[PDB]
């Protein structure tokens, strides 16, 4: 609603989770790269002593 | 006059039957689990969360 855009149809258990789908279909360029932070953020298994 | 000879008749029928009137008492018919009802298209009806 802060970009006036339709709000999603997401159906469920599609296989694309609904920030990872509006990171497409969204263009701002600062609230799509918060939206590409959270669609990349991961643990990183190192092995440590 | 009643002749006899000539009015005797032979009557051919079947043995036995079993008639069944109604035959909708047979079959046991289930449903899938309503979240996966599906439509006419093979997608499901009340898709959307």
């Amino acid at each position: 609603p802060a970009f006036g855009m339709q709000r999603m149809h997401y159906r469920n258990g599609d296989p694309q989770t609904p920030f990872q789908i509006a990171e497409q279909q969204i263009q701002n360029f600062q609230v799509a790269n918060w939206l590409h932070f959270v669609n990349n953020n991961q643990f990183r298994q190192v092995v440590i002593d | 006059q009643f002749d006899f000879r000539a009015s005797m008749h032979m009557l051919t029928s079947n043995l036995t039957f079993t008639v069944y009137s109604d035959l909708l008492a047979f079959v046991s018919a289930d449903t899938v689990e309503p979240i996966n009802a599906v439509a006419f298209d093979n997608m499901r009806i009340m898709n959307e969360l």
